[PDB]
């Protein structure tokens, strides 16, 4: 009887509706990413779809700089309006400072405007999940966005349906500064031991940085050769 | 104009000419400058003749008020912070208005309050354009040892010679003597024409 | 006890506000469209009705610019609305760039402000669904817009009561780059295979656009070759 | 217990108040208009009231111009509101382009009027239906605005409690570009069709414009020839 | 369960809350007015209340303009907040006209005013009638304004708890152009046929005006010659 | 189930929600006053409290002028905030017009503020009544104010707990322009012949004006000679 | 079923709301002040906590200025909002006027307030209640102003859980003009009568004032002599 | 039925939404601090959890000045965007006084903060306790602020799961001005002793400061010798 | 006007003038241009006399708000910053004023604020029409190994050059010496007459 309205604490202290836009995401497919030696990845599975849609948009991964990069789970309307925020509030950024110095306070901005709808009446929060990752003034970044606003820096991590298999697969396997090729094969047998049995791991979207470099996205046959 | 007010030992005494002008043009020659503001303070007005009037309808309004809500009169020198804050959060739309309020609370008080609101004492203080003639004569002839008829003899004499010496100055003048016991009484116009003819200043 | 809201999630995490209004452009006629060789087409069936009204405020296919057009399904009076705002928009973008650039942000003008309901108390969602078609600087473009929001590039689709007939059709028969005519009848044959038993498909409203050309609309005698 | 708030969907997708306020025009008598050569007339039934009434202040067909006219059925409070906003909308539209141009943005003005209502709470919609005719740069015009908004283009109709019974009458029977006259009988044998058994039609306003002709409203005897 | 907002429609398409102020109006005293031989009249009853009340303040009739009149039903406050309104439109009319051209929008200011209140939720309607009556530019006036909003001109009306006897007295004995005693002594029959068995018509208060003279309220004593 | 909102009528046309302040205010002790020649006078009875109070802030009657004074009923939080907008009311009045002219609109300034709390949601009446009392340029005035916002203009009324007793006396035994003594007497009988058997009329505060003169309160002894 | 809303009242016409705050204050504990020869006091209970927590910062008492000081019992975070408008209200007077010349308003900014809240929905009222004191130019003052808003001047009162107790043994001993030790002890006796058995009186803080002197509060060894 | 709004008292007149944010702060892992001679520190216990976190973002110590320092218990979207409003009102506290002259007042922004959401309907409470903690021109400072805003100095303190057995240790324990080495020792026997049976305390973050001197976090190995 | 602010040792000493003009026309012959602005700090006064006055207020208000809320002093350059703050968020409609606060909180300290906003600290400072000749005679005559007698001899001499050079300058001179033993305490009329009759600085 609590669980109605975002701004109502339950006899534990406990936010449904949040956790609610938190079961949201998990219906999301999964993706992860990871940082390695000099520089991040991320990996995004992708159940194909419908021949008639163009590939260019059904893209979990998305560019909101030549510098940094994000991917979402949960709702499409949601989260594209997030990676939106994301872009805008980096070039708000990138013009007030000169360049995107860190990424932290570009997920700062996102987390605060995520945050901010889990506590006034008459709004709902958004039920997406963020994980940005790219390279600044101090180097390899990944975090995650939940819907309540919370950021964490990582080493690797997933948000989606699969996340609890593939981070407890990462948090057993993991090891850093793996040379790029080797980071993502790892990332590939994560996101493998996620999926149910009798499914076939399709072709999923892989990107990745280097220090000094910028954006490249594998293209399907680059992704192909891990297969 | 000229007004004038000066503290004695248990009273204080205020008096204004008559006269207003509005244009070069004296236009009234029966002016009121002179206002009872509450039951124990008065004051006067030398300036601009609708933002003083403005005034000192929201002088009554505010210390009536006061004397209802909290069944005391308020002092002078709040009153007068009253009205120097008033007139110091629009100065940049000012009230082009020289204000003199007095009266007696525990002791008899005369302030003096310019248009942006500088709130200072003083035992007699003037304003007007006749101000220095008054100011001349209450230098020369004033003690802190009269009383309250040689007071308003001393106010007469003074607002007599700045109607003599000045032209924006004139008519008849109409004095208030405030103490404490009486309250704000104001003089009649023939005792005020008896004083004038006892001093010799009736021509 | 979830549905009544717009702002409130669910214990699977499902805004069935939003898929409320996603039913609401269900009960709408079908209307489909792809790109082919140099440019994008336009198919919408019409049960013909009361000759008292004038066909020309029947047509379910809008002109948003000369190089942007798009048809609508569901509530009729948010339907116009809607194509109200993607005018109004237009004109903001080609005032403020000196001409319609890419399509692709005339329909994010659009799908923001269809997602704006879709998360605040106090307002409801539109209950319909746009699909936008044209010519830009970059070429032949296909979106489709739906009450939450959500936008993705095509290369076919369909939208309204026929909606997974058609792309299931074309799913597995649509071939690109066929010359106009082809394309026309291939989607004719989709639209035919998505009405119910009995049903002899009308005349339905078609249009097109060839790179370099303006718009046109096969008037229904050109349009009664193909039936 | 859905049909309580205007922003909340049904497991179908339907608006139920927006419906009822359809629902609430329903109650109000059948007015009726189409256009003929060169010019649009209008026809409102009126049941005869109180002689006490003066009967310049009952008329359902009210001046919105010299050029444009319209007539509702539903709410007279709402009504008399919604008339007011045509003229007021009507001088806006001809002090910013000196001239009534076109009727269809008048009716555009006063259908988004009526739309905005149908999407936010603390508001109720208006429960009125308006029929504008008029003759503008274009010709003789005639729409029908209902309580969502949805406006369209009509060479004849009706609204009100026959609406259903007169545009089934007219669905057969109605040939355009009749002289005025013979349009007249035949929106007279229209709203006859549409009583009940028994109710004898009395004197109904009816008012037409010609192109190039100002208005003119068949004073009662005139009126009284085709009874 | 409809009854309970204002903004809330019912299967038959009914306002109830906007009935339940008209019914809030019915209990109210009765008081008529009607035009005549150059001039307008208005009747009110009032059953004498205490004696320590100033007669003055009990009248139910009340003077907006030398040349506008108005007389209540309902509540009280209401009833006084509007009659409030009235001079104060009377007024603005007045001074953007250089005089009170017309009656006819004073009571549409009075009129949109009682309209508003029946359409937003977080305000209640009005719970009086209001019967105007003056000489303007064009001559005698009469209208009604109810709690809905809607205004007719009328030769004849009342208002309050005999209502539908009033009218249907002057429905059936009423006619115009009687000079002015006789006209008051028919409205006093009028008013007389509204009572119930037993009941003796007191004293009513009645006031009139004629063509290019002002108002008049006759005294107790010049009433007291009709009983 | 409708006497919970201020602004919902019911089958009647009641609203209950200021029927229930004006229930508060028949809570509150027995306050009454008459004009008289030349002036008006008011008594206010007070069921003697702890001597620990300073009597300076239980009087019921308050100062608004030296020339208009009043007495309060009911909610003693609203009561002081309501004779705080009377005396700012009666400020503005006089710095706008230069005196208190008349006191009919100083009470019809807090009329209307009394008024638009019974109307809007979100906000609840005052629950207080309010008896005003003074001279003007016209003589003795004496109102009471109710928390529907009514003003009427008596001779004679009372407020509180006893008001119909005492009113039921004064309408068979006030009799106009008394003697200033005789009338205190005669309301003093008024008083007592509203409390129940038993109880011991205590000394109450009693006020009075005369024209031309300014506000004088009967201190204990005065009032004592009375009893 | 009416004790929900601040803003609704009851059968009797209660606001329950308002007596929930008040209970509210209740629960807090035993606070007292009274006025004697040249001065005001207060004495407030304190059942001693935990040794780590700073002394300085659990005293009910609290300086409002040098002349005015101020004692709580209620809702501790409301209570700290309560004296941090007290402060900053004496500092508004104080600039105004050049000096806190009297401390009635003040307590009644903090009155008005304290007020505004028990009337607006979507605000709960503050669960305070407040015991004003100290020297004007009149003298020695003692409010107290509860969560309604309500204040009275007293000689001496409580507030908290003992209030009743308290008032009751001050109602039958207190006697005015108590030279300033004496007055101590016997308001000592009244906090003393008003625990429970077994209870054993700790050591209250307790502060004072003489006219023309500033505030000083009792250190623990001259409070540790009253014991 | 009174423990959905956070705006309804109950009939003891308790808050429960408030205290189900202080609720929602119990289910924190526990964080404790106190100051000693020249200066005070802080502990908080981190059950270890994933070695793919970047350890620099788990920290429930964070600085909000060189000079002053804080922590968390609660919900962890809240406890940063409160932590983040700490550190916003310090730099504007340095702007406006050139300096942080004094924590409390720094505590009292984030307190009014804190305690505004307590209070207005639409709005939930921050579920977050903060333990500040630093150096002013007093010394050492050692404040804790909860849910509903409530601040209170102390010389010891925890918050979080465990804060009732580690204040209970504290309470008889705590011996004030030890040297930092053994004041931190006997800090961790507190924490140690919160835990339940065959938990083993894992490496808690501890950092301090002195007077004259900045911040310094006691990195793991420092940390480790206490263990 | 002239105002002196000196910093020696242990103690801070601070002293104005007492005349006002408000016009050419020296009106008050004795104001009051020295505020306590605290328990351990005050204020002097050489601008617009209204402005000026708001400007005591509205810092008396909020360093009394301060040692209510926090029960400590606020420090100098704490006062002396929100000053600044206060002057330069409005100086397109600015207040024409010349502020000096000094006081003690750890040590001595004598702030001089400009009418735009600028603190900034100084051994000894001076504001006002007859600054000049103060400053002349304290390059003079000052050194920082005085005691509080002969500093306060400097700070008599310097505003009786001022008033000897200067024609806005004028009036009983008031001096008020704040330390951390003693307090704010401002030296009475009398002794201020005596430290003039031994210096040998009336006529």
């Amino acid at each position: 009887a609590y669980d109605r309205a975002i701004t109502v604490f339950s006899p534990d202290g406990r936010l449904f509706q949040v956790e609610y836009a938190r079961e949201a995401v998990k219906k999301g497919s999964t993706a992860l990413g990871m940082k390695f030696a000099n520089g991040v990845l991320l990996i995004s599975d992708k159940k194909v779809r419908s021949r008639l849609i163009e590939q260019n948009s059904i893209e979990k991964i998305q560019l909101i700089d030549d510098y940094v990069a994000a991917v979402t789970s949960g709702l499409v309307a949601d989260a594209r309006v997030l990676v939106d925020f994301a872009r805008i509030s980096a070039q708000q950024e990138k013009v007030t400072y000169g360049s995107l110095v860190n990424i932290e306070n570009l997920v700062k901005r996102v987390a605060d405007q995520m945050q901010q709808y889990t506590q006034y009446g008459g709004v709902r929060p958004y039920g997406v999940s963020l994980i940005f990752a790219g390279i600044d003034q101090i180097g390899p970044r990944l975090f995650d966005c939940d819907p309540a606003g919370t950021i964490n820096e990582y080493k690797a991590t997933a948000i989606g349906s699969g996340k609890d298999a593939v981070v407890s697969f990462l948090e057993r396997e993991y090891k850093e500064n793996l040379p790029e090729k080797e980071a993502v094969t790892l990332g590939i047998k994560a996101l493998k031991s996620s999926l149910e049995e009798g499914e076939e791991l399709k072709a999923p979207e892989i990107a990745s940085i280097t220090v000094g470099n910028k954006y490249r996205i594998y293209d399907q046959e680059e992704v192909k050769k891990f297969l | 104009t000229t007004t004038v007010g000066i503290t004695l030992k248990d009273a204080v005494i205020m008096a204004t000419e008559r006269r207003v002008t509005m244009e070069n043009f004296i236009m009234h020659k029966n002016g009121k400058k002179l206002f009872q503001i509450d039951t124990y303070t008065g004051m006067t007005i030398a300036g601009l003749v609708g933002d003083a009037q403005v005034l000192v309808r929201y002088m009554k309004a505010e210390l009536e008020l006061y004397r209802l809500q909290r069944r005391v009169n308020m002092p002078i020198e709040a009153v007068a912070t009253l009205l120097s804050n008033m007139l110091n959060q629009v100065k940049y739309m000012p009230y082009m208005v020289q204000l003199l309020v007095g009266g007696i609370d525990t002791a008899p008080h005369v302030f003096s309050i310019d248009a942006a609101g500088g709130s200072v004492e003083d035992i007699y203080a003037s304003t007007g354009s006749g101000s220095p003639f008054v100011y001349g004569v209450l230098e020369s002839q004033y003690s802190e040892k009269m009383t309250v008829d040689e007071g308003v003899d001393l106010v007469i004499r003074a607002i007599s010679a700045a109607k003599q010496r000045d032209s924006a100055s004139g008519g008849m003048i109409d004095v208030a003597v405030i103490t404490r016991k009486d309250g704000y009484v104001q003089l009649p116009t023939d005792q005020i024409e008896s004083r004038i003819r006892k001093l010799g200043l009736i021509l």
